[PDB]
């Protein structure tokens, strides 16, 4: 699903800026 | 209804501008509090729970290491956000109450918002109903009509930079990256899955960025994960580019045609930079049912209250091993920080 290709991504926690 | 609000922007440019060419220093000192707890850490700094020695009140503290700002290149950012949230005054922007500095540490210490972060409860909750982000997103779209009429583009939109306070309202609390600029900027600044493209391509931007950015966040709220995502940042720059996206099939119409104006790849194009400005945003119908002057007001029940025991509770933020703030007998970057 989306949301498993999205906790695939491993960013889902706390994002940092560039 | 409109004379109102041009009228309100003016008084609060005045304002604005008094406090921006006359800021505030040196209102408080360390030994007036008592640490209670780290809330988050950084690479040059951290934010405290802090409660105040005399009153009892409960404050965050922000204290930044001024060697490590000089070494991560951050004095211009650190000096401008406190020269900014010494001057702001909005419902939905976090108030500063005093700022100081030390031999080894700017302090800017700030109203409590114990309901932590968005980003926590969406992750929690998995996704917010669209009444629910609806509600969020208008304080958004209202917080950035008073920051772009005093010429300052935000830049760094996302549910970790949001908190919930006791009325279940959202407080706007770090300006690090925002730039007090009318015409167009050329930085590359901000956290990747909510760059706007003219951001990634590199070309001079505008206020219109913030924009771009409300749309990541309503769909992010919306569907519980941003529309452009992926393993490294240098994909995610792909996706946000090619000016394609889905939506879950959950999405109702009204805000697909909201996402796909404001998600919108030709800056000449977007919702929020046309001629009609941020109206273009307000009156849309996926806003129809928004009364803009009682979110104004926070006269509007929220859908959503954080738990919330006591005025020191901390339940809402994350863990942290607690440090040590060693304040050196040598003043460190003092030329740097004379206007601090
Ligand atoms: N967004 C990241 C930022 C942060 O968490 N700021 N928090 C501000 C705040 C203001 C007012 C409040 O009532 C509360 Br609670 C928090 C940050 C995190 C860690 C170290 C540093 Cl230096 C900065």
């Amino acid at each position: 699903t989306t949301y498993a290709d999205f906790i695939a991504s491993g960013r889902t926690g706390r994002r940092n800026a560039i | 209804e409109q004379e109102s609000v041009k009228e309100f922007l003016a008084k609060a440019k005045e304002e604005f501008l008094k406090k921006w060419e006359s800021p505030s220093q040196n209102t408080a000192q360390l030994d007036h509090f008592d640490r209670i707890k780290t809330l988050g850490t950084g690479s040059f700094g951290r934010v405290m729970l802090v409660k105040h020695k005399e009153t009892g009140n409960h404050y965050a503290m922000k204290i930044l290491d001024k060697q490590k700002v000089v070494k991560l290149k951050q004095i211009e950012h650190t000096l401008n956000e406190k020269r900014i949230l010494q001057a702001v005054n909005f419902p939905f922007l976090v108030k500063l109450e005093f700022s100081f500095k030390d031999n080894s540490n700017l302090y800017m210490v700030m109203e409590y918002v114990p309901g932590g972060e968005m980003f926590s409860h969406l992750r929690r909750i998995g996704r917010f109903s669209e009444p629910h982000a609806r509600f969020y997103a208008a304080q958004i779209v209202l917080t950035f009509e008073y920051l772009h009429s005093l010429d300052l583009i935000y830049r760094d939109l996302k549910p970790e930079n949001l908190l919930i306070d006791q009325q279940g309202y959202i407080q706007v609390t770090d300006f690090g990256f925002a730039k007090r600029v009318k015409g167009r900027t050329w930085t590359l600044c901000g956290t990747p899955e909510y760059l706007a493209p003219e951001i990634i391509l590199s070309k001079g931007y505008n206020k219109a960025v913030d924009w771009w950015a409300l749309g990541v966040l309503i769909y992010e709220m919306a569907a519980g994960y941003p529309p452009f995502f992926a393993d490294q940042p240098i994909q995610i720059y792909e996706k946000i580019v090619s000016g394609k996206v889905r939506f879950p099939s959950h999405f109702s119409s009204d805000l697909k045609d909201l996402l796909r104006n404001l998600l919108q790849v030709d800056l000449t194009k977007r919702f929020g930079n046309l001629k009609n400005g941020v109206n273009d945003i307000k009156n849309h119908k996926w806003f129809a049912t928004t009364d803009w002057i009682a979110i104004y007001q926070r006269k509007v029940e929220a859908p959503f209250i954080p738990k919330f025991k006591g005025p020191g509770d901390t339940s809402n933020f994350d863990d942290y091993e607690e440090e040590e703030i060693r304040v050196s007998i040598n003043e460190k970057c003092g030329k740097e920080f004379t206007e601090f």
